């Protein structure tokens, strides 16, 4: 049974697989809660002082 | 984050005047170890597996008494967050190569690390022999100024955590 | 800031009363049953670490999406910030309930608590169910018998559940 | 008039910051102050309540 | 405030990831070129005086309702305030050069600003038409050729205008 | 003074933390850049003579009103404190050069700078044309980086004067 | 503060004359080995808590009257004193290393810290002792030639004794 | 040290005024109750050597891999510092039953205990082990309201580890 699907694809998927450790699994999934850690002093606009 | 370029722009601000030489100078040096810096980050990011479980098993040789049952390292959840946690602390010292200063690894590791610890009981001491090995293992992926930049962030987590 | 005897004072002082035979009472019953009170009060703070780490535990077993990356206890700073909020509002729960009254909780702790974890997005619903765990992990601390003179409490423990409640509330 | 005080920071003021912290950058120990007379009480109670050891007031 | 470099680091760490291939040779890219990013702002920070007297003068030849008793740049504290505030945005859209995100003006010279002129009475329109003066200024200095090795430096006249835009647009 | 090792000890200092990546990336940048400066100071060194008096004539061909009597720029005492204050600026830029810092140029000239001139009517503008025209010989002097660095300080002098 | 090329420039000002070609060469030279130096300084901050701990055990086990009750080291505060003592020591020492200069070590620190140690009470012999020990215990990292090119940085070892044996002497 | 009447003197002196009834209050409710904490004292400094021993065991029972080879535990100096750490704890608990404040714990343990454990790679865990284990001595050793005192000041001193 050849290959079914493009080397391209396959890279494409083994680098963003790879891109993240342990690759994607059920528990180093993001927070869907997109905050980053400078979220609330920038969005308040208080960064500076 | 308290990157060369930011940090530059900050104190130009604070004294409400303009980029002099200094500043531009100081942009310029790091403009320049760029290039040995994301090298460094190309290698550690292609190698982050074999790094951090060579990384964890470091730790579980140098504690052995953590892996029995009835403490922390027991079970396959304790480990998993162990591969999770120097998988972070990997990802940032990369994130701080990119970025040419100690931002990512200040912002987002030291800030609060103690606490954190002290909160969890987690022993600075397992992260420091898993940093020891990854700046073994960086000594054998990286030569010269790569291998500089590397050990450099690597030694500025250590000392955080000691 | 004001206790239950300060209370039962302003209460007087707006009729322009002297305080009531029912009211002394009322406030000779509270002094008796003091040292209870002290008690419940050093089960707080001696157990506070604990009553912490086991809200913690469970708040972020419960709710994982906070601990991920993106999420708002999630690097070193914010989870320290976290814990650091249980610590506060425990602090002030066991001052209410030397008191004996939730006013310093209110006034100093829980008034504008809401519109800080509005402004920094911080997900007040999930501040509300980590003060609900640490109210159940200070019940188990309070309701232990070991080292103290074994005799009813109800009337402490309910009190303290009201503090927690309030709270809760609030921050919600 | 104006009072120069000299206070010498020792263990009384050690043990406080030893307890609250540094909030503000450690300094050396030895060091002038120069208030009015309307000010000399309250300045000389407060380096008082702070445990500070005065060594010698100078007036001017 | 961010650079690109921690623009990107916070992207991927949303993302939980180490920082793709790709995204690597763009921020090689932008260090690489970064030498004419230091011409450029030093192109800004020297000619300065130059681009605010040229800015001023046009503006205030366009609009002389500005200087007229009653204007809001009437007497010479308010045409002072005018100067430091067409200063400050050269200054600030000069940090952003350097930087390379816009992210600058808005954490710190626009954060309050419209709400300023708004409640001051200030003319936005004649703000945000100093600043386009300002950026006409601004090209003539960051084409200048000499003293510099020649070479393409399209990408930064373009972000140049497109901070001083921003700007304008936010105050307007 | 304001030199780039000076400005990455005080923000070191002011922190109460040690030397690391950002800073030493910055004393790097000086490092490279010292070529160049003293390269440029040493040029500038040998002809401070023709550029002292070409400025000074610069000058007097640009304000000609200025040497009428009566005026500043009448009598030999006021042209030879002409030439000493062009000498002054040229000495202090190449210290700036050496220093690789606006520190030198700030402290010996820039800070007093206008009310000095205020207090004696010494019209900046003098000044501006006077490091105009020693700009416009640095570009025939100098060649490659060093002709970049003698020209941004002279810029920031005429910066702090205009 | 002031540099080594800070200082040429102080002593040409004071005699008012631009710095002699020989001046230019010797801080060419410095210029040169500022790669070494900042080799240097790294060697000193990336092990400075390993130097602490050395120093401060070696001195202890040495000086056993500071640990026993009544000594000037003796409660936790004291101890931590002392680290910090060393700590901030070795940070100023590396701050001369990196400048070159003795200034930023002479400045704020020696000369007042004198009427400190004496106020408080501390044996300044010890504290002399405990600053010749960090400077024994950095030797051997300033040495340590893993991870870094084989080169000779004799001038280095000798300015950073220098200024250690400096401190150590004007603490003494 | 914050004893309770030093803290109604601080008070006082802070509001500046005489000593109302209020903290004459505070005074008395130290007076009465000072009995049950000094006989505590007594009792715990009748049976330190074995409270020491005992806190001793516990701690390399519970943490037996700290004995072995190659780190804290082995070596007899260390014992040896083990058992006058944990004399020391049980002496100032002592001196704050005697002061009837958390003063003499405060200043003698508690301030500056961080920094120093982590400068000496020393783990909380065992003193908080050594205080487990003294507090459940003295709940037999001691009975009545000295019990309530001596637990309140050992677990004060415990949550000051953790
Ligand atoms: C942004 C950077 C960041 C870091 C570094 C970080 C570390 C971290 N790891 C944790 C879990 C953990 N991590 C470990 C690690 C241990 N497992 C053993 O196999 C090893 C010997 C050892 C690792 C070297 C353990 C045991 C826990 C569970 C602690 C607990 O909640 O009981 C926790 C508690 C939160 C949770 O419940 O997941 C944190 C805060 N968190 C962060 O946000
Ligand atoms: C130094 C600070 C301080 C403490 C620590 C303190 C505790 C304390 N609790 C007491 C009695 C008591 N304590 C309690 C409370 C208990 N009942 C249940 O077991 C609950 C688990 C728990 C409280 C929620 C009760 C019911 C009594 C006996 C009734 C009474 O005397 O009020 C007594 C009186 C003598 C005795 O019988 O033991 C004291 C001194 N008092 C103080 O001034
Ligand atoms: C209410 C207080 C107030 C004052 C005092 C004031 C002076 C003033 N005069 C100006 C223009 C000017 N003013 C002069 C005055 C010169 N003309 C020459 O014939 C003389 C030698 C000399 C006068 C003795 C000149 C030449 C300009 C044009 C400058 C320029 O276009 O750059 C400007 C610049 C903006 C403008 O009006 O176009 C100001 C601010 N403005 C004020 O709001
Ligand atoms: C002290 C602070 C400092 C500055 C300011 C600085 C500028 C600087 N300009 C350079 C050349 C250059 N400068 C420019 C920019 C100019 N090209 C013109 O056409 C445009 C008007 C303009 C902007 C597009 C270009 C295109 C180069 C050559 C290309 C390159 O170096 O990559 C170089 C590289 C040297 C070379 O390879 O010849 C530097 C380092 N260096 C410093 O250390
Ligand atoms: C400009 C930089 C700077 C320095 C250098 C400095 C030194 C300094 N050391 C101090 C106390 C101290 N310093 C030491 C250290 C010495 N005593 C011995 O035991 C050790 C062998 C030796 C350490 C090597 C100790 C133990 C104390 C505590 C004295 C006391 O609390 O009574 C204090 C009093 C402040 C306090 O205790 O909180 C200062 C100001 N302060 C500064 O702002
Ligand atoms: C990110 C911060 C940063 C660091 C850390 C840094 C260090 C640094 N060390 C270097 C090599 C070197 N490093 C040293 C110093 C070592 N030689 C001996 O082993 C001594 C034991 C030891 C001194 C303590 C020497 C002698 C060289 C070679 C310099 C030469 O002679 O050409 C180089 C030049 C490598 C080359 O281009 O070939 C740099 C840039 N630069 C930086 O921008
Ligand atoms: C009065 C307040 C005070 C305390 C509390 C104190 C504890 C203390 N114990 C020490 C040594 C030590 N302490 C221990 C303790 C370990 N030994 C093992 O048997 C156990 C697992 C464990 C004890 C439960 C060890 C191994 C050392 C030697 C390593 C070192 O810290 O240098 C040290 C380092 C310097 C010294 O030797 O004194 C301190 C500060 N010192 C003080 O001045």
């Amino acid at each position: 049974m050849p290959a079914v699907v493009a080397d391209q694809y396959l890279a494409m998927a083994k680098e963003l697989a790879a891109s993240r450790f342990g690759g994607f699994t059920k528990e180093n999934i993001p927070s869907p809660m997109a905050q980053p850690e400078s979220y609330g002093r920038d969005r308040l606009g208080i960064a500076a002082v | 984050s308290r990157t060369v370029i930011t940090e530059v722009i900050a104190t130009a601000d604070s004294q409400g005047r303009f980029l002099n030489s200094t500043e531009l100078q100081a942009a310029f040096g790091r403009f320049e170890r760029a290039v040995p810096a994301i090298e460094a980050a190309r290698a550690l990011t292609k190698n982050q597996d074999a790094l951090v479980k060579g990384a964890v098993q470091a730790v579980f040789k140098k504690f052995p008494y953590v892996t029995q049952p009835g403490e922390k390292g027991y079970g396959d959840s304790n480990q998993a967050k162990c591969a999770r946690d120097i998988g972070y602390y990997l990802r940032f010292i990369t994130y701080s190569l990119v970025a040419s200063g100690t931002g990512p690894l200040d912002d987002y590791v030291i800030a609060g690390l103690r606490e954190v610890n002290r909160a969890f009981n987690l022993n600075p001491l397992w992260y420091i022999e898993a940093l020891n090995y990854i700046k073994g293992e960086t000594g054998k992926l990286l030569s010269g100024q790569s291998k500089t930049e590397a050990l450099l962030y690597i030694d500025h987590a250590i000392n955080a955590l000691s | 800031m004001n206790d239950v005897f300060t209370r039962a004072i302003a209460q007087a002082d707006l009729k322009g009363s002297f305080l009531l035979e029912s009211d002394l009472d009322k406030l000779a019953s509270f002094a008796k049953e003091g040292v209870k009170r002290l008690d419940a009060v050093a089960a707080l703070t001696n157990n506070a670490p604990a009553i912490i780490s086991d809200a913690a535990h469970k708040l972020f077993a419960e709710q994982q999406e906070l601990i991920q990356p993106g999420g708002n206890a999630y690097p070193h700073r914010r989870m320290a910030a976290c814990l650091r909020d249980m610590e506060i509002i425990l602090r002030y729960v066991s001052y209410a309930l030397l008191a004996g009254d939730a006013s310093v909780l209110d006034d100093r702790c829980l008034n504008g608590l809401r519109e800080t974890y509005n402004a920094l997005g911080t997900p007040t619903q999930s501040v509300a169910r980590a003060v609900q765990l640490m109210k159940d992990a200070a019940m188990v601390h309070l309701k232990s018998t070991a080292n103290v003179t074994v005799g009813d409490c109800s009337s402490l423990y309910s009190e303290a559940a009201t503090y927690f409640d309030k709270a809760a509330a609030s921050i919600a | 008039r104006i009072y120069k005080i000299t206070v010498s920071e020792a263990g009384a003021y050690a043990t406080n910051k030893h307890r609250t912290g540094y909030r503000a950058p450690i300094r050396q120990s030895n060091y002038t102050l120069t208030v009015p007379y309307d000010r000399f009480l309250p300045e000389m109670i407060r380096l008082h309540q702070s445990g500070a050891k005065i060594v010698n007031v100078t007036s001017v």
